[PDB]
């Protein structure tokens, strides 16, 4: 039976969805245990139109599962601890020197810069997750749980492996800022190389 | 088979 | 020691070897034998140990009273197809008869298992059970 | 053009005008940090977006073996004949099918379009 | 002064320490007497504008280690050390990384084969029985 | 294994990678993580390849691919990728040579065989994503052999260009000089055939 | 059909709810049959 | 697939054509219209290529070659180096000076390709901009003798003074994100 | 000089063992720390499993239940889950404040990948003149946390359902 690679990262664009290009990966333990999950990072597309919404353009926002709503890619890096604007562009953007990669970054950040405490966006994450939180103390911790197993298994499960999470995820970004820039080209799903 | 006007 | 002209023969050689060694449905027999030989007992290892408790059982005292009952599986062992009869006397099971007989083609999976009973009493015993 | 973090805070730096002294500053949201602006430009978008390729090239691709080969045209720097020759490899690049010849030979790492 | 406090004065004498990363092989047979108060000699070698810094290994230990530097200026390393007596402190500043590689090029890889099948030995397999248990 | 190996060969680690290094440096890839960077891509490469034609640390099922342009060397150990055997090419000669086949003709009493080539270093197994990185010879003494120039770095060669066919399209006789809706109904065909 | 220099008189869509809502039911009559006419003669074909 | 580069025009034919018409979908997937021109415009390709330029939709983003946003405290200052000499033309005798300036600039740089191909003209564009805007944007345009064509425009110099005595601390969008705003609406949706 | 063709060559020195454990401090480059002004520091395990692991079971816990009805609340709290997780303070991040609460505050995190093929020592200067080496038991990776006001959970959510803030966001940063 023919599947799709795991453990790769494949953008695509889809014209019916609002994201004008959408990367996922789909990530398994090793293939020791648990069903495949997958995140997906999308870009949205320009098309909408708003006095804030075109000022910001493209804003890129993160599928990351068992959690219902789209989460803003700022604030899943300051749930992994990285705080600070800089040290999350550090990771997404491997040379700073580039101008329009961080022109692309820039909306993001700027939609998320009302959650600037590491714990306040775990809270985020566990309020939007589709499972129910009673209280603060609750959502933080399933969200921290939901990021330390559920989102990017195959970077690592435990054994505090958040910054190696980190970069996989900027990794991920990376490579949506340079397909919306141009610079790779969209991946086939036919390729024999991704079909295992 | 044939050409861009013909069939495949 | 280049083949010039000689190559119809010699691509046909090596084509001819590797389909000696290897025959046309390798990657399912080799697939199976991966399964077998390494993905059962990694399966087996995976699985957490099993810790069971009594829940306050007596209503004593209850200073960790319950026993703690540790079970971890190891050493999965497979023997070959074997069809047991009626009488229930174990004998081999030729593919042939499985055929005919609308017999499954299948053999016994045997674990060692290791139980550890811990009653708080200053003693942990570790009895081990072969080929379960 | 470039965007700067702030020192204080280690966040992204903002325009901002002193309506007082009618000077531009870049101060974050966050912390109080403001800094006069050199530059003076805020955004700039480039619509016809006509960026040259031949600083994304990178030397690394003479080495590959599928890439095809001339020594036809030689390199302006070093004199070397052989030079790997590719298209744009490029999407939105519009529509060029130019060429963008690499010198091949070890170092030398120029990169030229005839 | 609290039980807290970080001891600080290694920083303000500015001590330079040196971070090298060295193979398994060479830190297990330290490990082997560990106790001997000696397991080789570093030795550096300095010319008009070029430095070479080498490790020998000990001759009853054995029963050459070229050192290449790494640049630290892209990440401030510091060394600090958590005392028995709750007593944290700052041992120095790091100035310098190095990496030790071994000598032997294709001999040295069948060292790393055995190491290997050593570490394969705890891996465990299905085992076939020939005949059925009873 | 092959993590370790990166290890040994001078990969330097995601953790104790400085953000500001990453630009230069080419990303190692291996079973879909991203282990490390490495500072110099093409000895490392040449290295792996090395290992692996000679059986040592990596398997001859573990692909290598490096995305020059991307500057990521990627290596699969993973299951479910589908390899073909491909002759290897060194300068512009063949690594298959007449002791070789000597060896294979008399199979029987000389224990040579396929196996013993893919040890020599004679052929190799290569999936579709090192395909990418590969220029492959259909024919060996037509391409390899100096012509007027189309290339000179081919780095494969094909061992026999019919076994692109698979079981039922093998039986067609002449199959090149049919129409191909002809072939594929002949492949149907030829399972519903008696004997 | 409006702008200056153009005919109003044989300018015309093929999408026929345009033309509906433009020129009437009638008008929809004759082109949904000439835009029909011509997906079938494209080929060569004849249809009564 | 199998049409011809006769038609010059992507054309749905065959099947998907027949379910478009059957189900007579409000949407087709390729609307097309032909047009016939009256009299002289067809014998002329000239005049034709006037009535195709009438026709067909063209925005600001299509002419602009690029565009950036600057912030200028003084107009007479011209940060700009090669807006000095129209600048200084224009404020030889200024208009709206006496309600105010506003700091923040707009630069557009328009391609002369574009420009010549579509036969727009600088005043044309200017005067469609400002009644787009009416009197919240002020433009200043170039010479066409000019090698590179600039269109400066500033917030409203009414609206920089806001006429009011309490002014309101809203102040939504300050000035350079409304000025973003307006080179993205002005981009999107000009029609000129 | 000598200095041109110096050769130094120290002897080394491994301690089976130490009262002192070693670990290596690292600090991001960008963040340019700097060790005059650090009068005074404060590194301890850190107590974040008072939000979401320890004295959260404060108020249930201490709640009354006694007799049966104790060994059943016991019970059954512990069978409803898998025992809630306590303080392990050896296997925590670890909390470092610089200068007391006004001078800036670092998180350090253990490196999660270990080194099973890998060792880390360090050479340090010593009257004797051998280099001495000490293994390196844990690494450790400061970031640091600014001084400035933090926006409260609720106020974020707030702000956050208008996420379409036309308004400055400046302004709204100064209100708060
Ligand atoms: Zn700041
Ligand atoms: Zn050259």
């Amino acid at each position: 039976q023919e599947k799709m690679a795991t453990n790769t990262v494949y953008v695509f664009a889809k014209k019916d969805s609002k994201y004008a290009y959408t990367g996922e990966c789909r990530s398994c333990l090793e293939n020791s245990s648990r069903p495949t999950s997958t995140i997906w990072v999308s870009m949205l597309a320009r098309g909408g139109q708003g006095a804030k919404k075109s000022a910001i353009g493209q804003r890129i926002v993160a599928t990351l599962p068992y959690i219902k709503q789209e989460v803003p890619i700022i604030i899943v890096f300051r749930a992994l601890g990285f705080v600070s604007d800089r040290d999350i562009l550090e990771h997404i953007i491997y040379d700073f020197e580039d101008p329009e990669m961080m022109e692309m970054v820039k909306p993001s950040l700027d939609e998320a810069f009302v959650i600037q405490e590491q714990n306040v966006a775990l809270n985020f994450i566990g309020s939007r997750g589709a499972k129910p939180g009673v209280t603060k103390e609750k959502r933080i911790k399933y969200a921290k749980e939901v990021l330390q197993k559920e989102m990017l298994p195959h970077v690592g499960v435990s054994d505090f492996c958040e910054t190696k999470k980190a970069y996989f995820l900027g990794y991920m970004v990376h490579r949506l800022l340079l397909a919306a820039l141009g610079r790779r080209e969209l991946d086939d799903r036919d390729h024999y190389g991704n079909k295992r | 088979i044939w050409g861009i006007g013909c069939n495949p | 020691e280049i083949t010039p002209d000689l190559w119809q023969e010699a691509c046909w050689i090596v084509i001819s070897s590797y389909f000696d060694e290897k025959g046309l449905v390798r990657q399912q027999l080799d697939s199976f034998d991966e399964f077998i030989q390494m993905s059962v007992q990694r399966i087996v290892e995976d699985a957490p140990p099993i810790d069971l408790q009594a829940e306050a059982q007596h209503a004593s005292g209850e200073v960790e009273e319950p026993p703690r009952y540790l079970l971890k599986f190891e050493q999965i062992y497979l023997s070959k197809p074997t069809h047991w009869e009626r009488d229930g006397a174990p004998s081999p099971m030729m593919p042939n008869e499985a055929r005919l007989r609308n017999l499954t083609y299948s053999a016994p999976l045997y674990v060692d298992i290791t139980k550890t009973v811990i009653k708080e009493g200053e003693e942990q015993l570790q009895t081990q059970h072969q080929k379960t | 053009v470039g965007i700067r973090f702030c020192q204080e805070c280690n966040n992204m730096l903002y325009p901002k005008e002193d309506k007082e002294n009618r000077i531009l500053l870049y101060a974050c949201r966050n912390c109080d940090y403001q800094q006069e602006a050199d530059n003076s430009c805020i955004y700039v978008n480039k619509i016809t977006h006509e960026v040259d390729e031949l600083t994304q090239i990178i030397a690394d691709v003479s080495q590959d073996p599928t890439l095809p080969r001339t020594e036809d045209h030689p390199c302006q720097k070093c004199g070397h004949k052989e030079a790997v020759f590719f298209q744009s490899h490029s999407a939105r690049a519009e529509d060029a099918m130019r060429l963008y010849y690499v010198c091949t030979a070890p170092h030398c790492g120029h990169r030229w379009t005839e | 002064a609290e039980r807290g406090e970080l001891d600080l004065t290694g920083a303000k004498q500015n001590t330079g320490v040196w971070l090298v990363k060295v193979p398994k092989y060479l830190s297990q047979q330290w490990a082997k007497a560990s106790g001997r108060g000696e397991v080789g000699k570093l030795r550096i070698a300095k010319t008009q504008g070029r430095t070479e810094v080498s490790f020998t290994l000990n001759e009853d230990l054995a029963n050459e280690h070229p050192f290449v530097l790494q640049s630290v200026g892209g990440q401030t390393l510091t060394v600090f050390t958590e005392s028995s007596s709750d007593k944290l402190s700052l041992e120095g500043i790091v100035v310098q990384r190095a990496e030790c590689r071994p000598a032997a090029s294709e001999n040295y890889m069948r060292l790393k084969r055995l190491q290997i099948e050593e570490s394969s030995k705890p891996v465990r397999l299905s085992q076939q029985l020939d005949k059925v248990v009873t | 294994p092959i993590l370790e190996f990166l290890e040994e060969w001078s990969m330097e680690n995601l953790e104790e990678i400085s953000p500001a290094a990453i630009a230069d440096a080419t990303k190692i890839f291996v079973n879909g993580c991203w282990v490390g960077i490495h500072k110099d891509p093409e000895q490392l490469m040449n290295t792996l390849r090395k290992l692996r034609r000679q059986m040592d640390i990596i398997v001859s099922e573990v692909s290598m691919i490096r995305d020059i342009r991307e500057r990521e060397i990627r290596i699969y150990t993973d299951a479910g990728r589908i390899c073909r055997p491909l002759l290897i090419v060194e300068k512009q000669k063949l690594l298959l040579k007449k002791r070789h086949i000597d060896q294979l003709k008399e199979r029987e009493y000389n224990n040579y065989s396929w196996q013993d080539l893919v040890a020599s270093g004679v052929v190799e197994y290569i999936d579709t994503l090192e395909e990418e990185t590969v220029m492959l010879a259909m024919t060996p003494d037509d391409l390899q052999e100096k012509e007027v120039a189309y290339c000179s770095t081919y780095t494969h060669c094909e061992i026999h260009p019919s076994m692109i066919l698979g079981v039922c399209a093998s039986i067609i006789p002449f199959p090149d000089h049919n129409q191909s809706p002809r072939n594929t109904y002949q492949s149907a065909m030829g399972k519903q055939a008696m004997g | 059909l409006s702008e200056k220099d153009v005919d109003p008189v044989r300018t015309t869509s093929n999408d026929i709810v345009e033309i509906f809502t433009v020129l009437g039911i009638e008008a929809v009559r004759k082109a949904l049959e000439r835009e029909l006419y011509h997906v079938i003669s494209f080929d060569g074909s004849y249809v009564n | 697939f199998h049409y011809a580069g006769v038609s010059a025009k992507n054309v749905t034919l065959g099947v998907p054509r027949l379910k478009e018409l059957i189900n007579i979908s409000k949407k087709p997937k390729t609307p097309s219209l032909t047009v016939f021109l009256l009299g002289q415009s067809a014998r002329d390709a000239e005049r034709a290529k006037d009535i195709l330029c009438r026709l067909e939709h063209t925005t600001l983003r299509k002419v602009t070659a690029n565009t950036a946003i600057y912030y200028d405290p003084n107009p007479q200052s011209t940060v700009v180096a090669e807006d000095q000499e129209w600048v200084n033309v224009y404020y030889e005798m200024p208009d709206f000076d006496v309600a105010r300036i506003s700091p923040w600039l707009l630069r557009v740089e328009l391609d002369r390709k574009h420009m010549t191909d579509r036969k727009l003209t600088m005043e044309q564009i200017a005067e469609k901009i400002n009644a787009g805007f009416g009197d919240d944007l002020n433009c200043i345009f170039n010479d066409d003798n000019a090698e590179k064509l600039v269109l400066r425009i500033r917030i409203m110099n009414s609206d920089e003074n806001k006429m009011q005595e309490e002014e309101e601390v809203v102040d939504k969008m300050d000035d350079d994100v409304f000025l973003r705003c307006i080179e993205s609406n002005m981009l999107t949706d000009m029609t000129l | 000089g000598p200095s041109s063709q110096n050769v130094t060559e120290y002897v080394v020195r491994v301690p089976k063992n130490t009262t002192k454990k070693y670990n290596i401090m690292a600090f991001n480059a960008a963040d340019k720390v700097n060790f005059a002004t650090w009068n005074q520091a404060r590194l301890e395990r850190d107590l974040s499993n008072k939000k979401i692991y320890q004295e959260e079971e404060m108020p249930e816990s201490g709640a009354g239940s006694e007799f049966n009805r104790k060994l059943r609340e016991e019970a059954r709290r512990k069978k409803y889950g898998i025992v809630l997780k306590e303080f392990r303070p050896e296997d925590q991040p670890w909390l470092l404040r610089v200068n007391g609460k006004s001078g800036r505050k670092f998180k350090g995190i253990k490196k999660g990948g270990v080194t099973e093929n890998t060792s880390y020592y360090i050479f340090t200067q010593c009257p004797d003149g051998a280099f001495e080496a000490f293994p390196v038991h844990n690494w450790y990776n400061f970031t640091p946390l600014a001084r400035h006001r933090t926006l409260t959970a609720e106020e974020a959510e707030e702000e956050w359902e208008r996420r379409n803030k036309v308004l400055n966001h400046f302004s709204i940063m100064q209100q708060r």
